[PDB]
RNA sequence: GUCUACGGCCAUACCACCCUGAACGCGCCCGAUCUCGUCUGAUCUCGGAAGCUAAGCAGGGUCGGGCCUGGUUAGUACUUGGAUGGGAGACCGCCUGGGAAUACCGGGUGCUGUAGGCU
RNA sequence: GCUCAGGGAGGACAGAAACCUCCCGUGGAGCAGAAGGGCAAAAGCUCGCUUGAUCUUGAUUUUCAGUACGAAUACAGACCGU
């Protein structure tokens, strides 16, 4: 049968905003994860001067916050109600940690205020498996296994298998 | 004329070998040498505090003082005037070994080990290196087969 | 499509590392500026004393640079600990400690230099550096190899190094990365750093876990309960422990089982067993294709 | 026979696939209560064993690749010294010593010092 | 404490290009400059505080007539930094 050593389980939960824009709307962007998380998230900054966009060196123009735990599992149950159980075969990736963008965070339940905007976000659900400390830990880094790599077609089939949600192609 | 330099034309003389780039083994390191030894000076990439001359490549030396890193040898350089026992210092990384001293010293100990043996006897032991002399007359057996008669071959247009 | 990476060129052209650099065990070029030794020393044994921790056992061992390999004259470990009467705290600060102490009082034992340097017994926390008395001649001294660990503030490798100082290994070291010191006020409390030694903390929240629920106590402390040994005896039992490292700090070897002499690995396959695996499969490769076709 | 720790020589040791693993032994893992630094025990550190050889690790094959080593290439190219040697030049041979590198085809997939254990 | 050039899979605004992690990655990036050698738990990147770019005597090397000047080498003695 089965280990249960070989439980399949979420690690974490990438939420990255780019609103492409500095200043009031990086802020209102950041309060929006301040009252939904409740921690403080990391920015990021531009890589060089680009006249099309706007932007210069050493600007913050995105932010991002890494959730693990139980509010990482509410969030993405959040975003399973907003997104009525189906997903895409593009959103998945060919690794098997896959993302997948919305429009507004009315439909997440947070109550809309007018001062600071629309600001959505990725859901860039990041899975496991019991033994991925050898592939980032201090002492030994190298290879995990074949077996105990997670495919794409695994990883589908289980979320199909737990969450219940449909596949649409295309 | 030409242009004066301490590392110039050395792109292959103390570059790198072939897959021997960056990780250096230690058995030179943590070993160490007596005072008077016989020790050949061979370049080396990796190092570039204390280096030896483009012009010390292969001379062969003794150590007169053994310091911390940068330990001292007599080499015998011969420059367009005359031939002079100069005393330079080098580090450890530029020191290789020779066999010919320990086979010497091992030559000189069996003989004399050779020397002490069969006194009581009394008899002449062959010490010195004879050199080769010409072959022995001997008999050339044969039987059954013959030697066969070799014919040259005609020419053919090789491209 | 894009370009292969593992090209055959880069197969002949890939260096490879050390083995234990492949393997990512020993550190080069940390572990040459710990094994450097001056030329003028004139074949001078280097001793050190290295720490390496395991998820219980702390193994102590004491080495010596060699051309054909640092031989091992001594190791001290952490499983011998409940033949000496240790049942319950394997792997802590105290464990360290007690490892430490026993491995230089066997040193100072095996040298013959027993009754000198009789060491703290009352152990307080209080700095206390080793000289070189007279009439005796020099004590032995080492070096410290800590290995790939990070030294923070507290940790049983600095326990370990306390425990040799106290025993009669003169290893320098400063105060900084001890338990009990403060990071930001920056004074090292020798209360506070007993409460470390003797175990207080630990033995504080096993109370607090005794007072709140039973389910996580056990959980945490299964086989603990099953040594049946109280807070209030965990200090007795440090007490004991050092009185059993004082009376017999030599350790006999274990008498082995004998072998029954069985290769338990794979023996090599021969050049006439792999020809004989692949011309049965060349012959039958054809006559399956003729019967199925 | 075999494991762990400290190591030397550094691909016969390297990359992938497949299979099997009694005992010791190395690890997966549960949390942050303290020292510890981070959004978060994700890293380090600390407190431990509910479970497991699945993964990790050990061993062996791939008409596997790479690597090491012999034949082949081949007395072939080249090269020290010499000549009323030739040839209009270009270039070549002789006396004499030495002596290659590919492509291609055969064999193999680590030795190993000390300490601590299993059988 | 970490790893770069460059590339694969994607994501409402967002495309060849703003941001994120999943997979590798002998160096094809970077190490101040033209060039050469050399560099991967580093000599590249980021951090804590520092100024050994400190002082006093020699010997030796490179061109050299074994003559200067500049540069470099570990030694002799104290004193600082992490």
């Amino acid at each position: 049968k089965e280990n249960p050593m070989r439980e399949l389980r979420i690690r974490k939960l990438c939420l990255n905003i780019c609103v492409g824009e500095s200043g009031d709307r990086l802020t209102r962007a950041a309060k929006v994860l301040e009252q939904l998380t409740g921690q403080t998230p990391v920015f990021s900054k531009a890589r060089y001067t680009v006249r099309s966009f706007g932007i210069r060196r050493n600007e913050k123009i995105a932010v991002h916050c890494t959730v693990r735990g139980a509010k990482a599992e509410e969030i993405l149950e959040k975003g399973l109600k907003v997104r009525e159980y189906e997903l895409r075969k593009n959103n998945f990736s060919d690794t098997g940690n896959f993302g997948f963008g919305i429009q507004e965070h009315i439909d997440l339940g947070i109550k809309y205020d007018p001062s600071i905007g629309i600001y959505g976000l990725d859901f860039y659900v990041v899975l496991g498996r019991p033994g991925f400390s050898i592939a980032d830990k201090k002492r030994r880094t190298g290879c995990i296994g074949a077996k105990h790599r997670i495919s794409k077609e695994e990883a589908m089939r289980w979320f199909q298998q737990k969450y219940d949600g449909i596949i649409l192609p295309g | 004329t030409n242009t004066k330099g301490k590392r110039r034309g050395t792109r292959y003389m103390f570059s790198r070998p072939f897959r021997k780039h960056g990780v250096v083994p230690l058995a030179t390191y943590m070993r160490i040498y007596k005072k008077g030894d016989i020790v050949d000076i061979k370049g080396m990439g990796t190092v570039q505090k204390g280096m030896p001359h483009k012009c010390y490549h292969g001379k062969t030396g003794r150590v007169y003082n053994v310091t911390q890193h940068a330990v001292g040898i007599v080499v015998n350089k011969q420059v367009k005037g005359k031939i002079l026992a100069k005393r330079i210092n080098v580090r450890i990384e530029h020191i290789k070994h020779s066999k010919s001293r320990d086979s010497f010293l091992k030559r000189v100990k069996e003989n004399d080990q050779k020397k002490k043996e069969a006194k009581e006897k009394g008899t002449w032991v062959q010490l010195k290196r004879q050199p080769a002399p010409p072959r022995e007359a001997h008999f050339v057996r044969t039987n059954g087969k013959e030697p066969e008669l070799l014919e040259p071959i005609p020419y053919e247009f090789m491209a | 499509f894009v370009k292969v990476v593992k090209n055959k060129a880069y197969f002949k052209r890939y260096q490879v590392k050390f083995r234990r650099r492949r393997e990512g065990k020993t550190d080069y070029y940390a572990r040459k500026r710990l094994v450097i030794q001056d030329k003028n020393k004139y074949n001078t044994p280097k001793y050190r004393m290295i720490v390496r921790v395991t998820n219980r056992d702390i193994i102590c061992q004491i080495a010596y640079a060699r051309i054909e390999g640092d031989m091992i004259v001594c190791a001290a470990y952490a499983h011998e600990l409940p033949k000496y009467g240790v049942k319950v705290g394997l792997t802590n600060y105290a464990a360290a400690y007690c490892t430490g102490l026993l491995l230089a009082r066997r040193l100072l034992n095996r040298f013959g230099m027993d009754k000198i340097y009789e060491g703290q017994v009352e152990v307080t926390g209080d700095e206390y550096n080793v000289e070189s008395i007279d009439g005796q001649p020099g004590a032995f001294t080492c070096y410290l190899d800590a290995g790939l660990a990070r030294t923070t503030t507290g940790n049983k490798v600095f326990g370990a190094l306390k425990g040799a100082v106290d025993g009669g290994l003169s290893i320098p070291h400063s105060t900084k990365r001890f338990p009990g010191y403060d990071s930001e006020s920056k004074e090292f409390n020798a209360e506070v750093h007993r409460k470390h030694i003797m175990g207080q903390n630990v033995a504080d929240y096993m109370r607090y876990l005794m007072e709140e629920d039973e389910d996580a106590y056990k959980k945490q402390f299964s086989q603990y309960i099953k040594n049946n040994v109280t807070p209030d005896m965990m200090e007795e039992m440090y007490k004991k422990a050092h009185a059993a490292i004082r009376e017999n700090p030599v350790y006999e070897k274990k008498p082995k089982r004998e072998v029954k002499k069985k290769r338990w690995n794979r023996p090599k396959m021969s050049l006439a067993q792999k020809k004989d695996r692949v011309a049965q499969k060349k012959a039958s490769f054809l006559r399956a294709q003729e019967r199925a076709a």
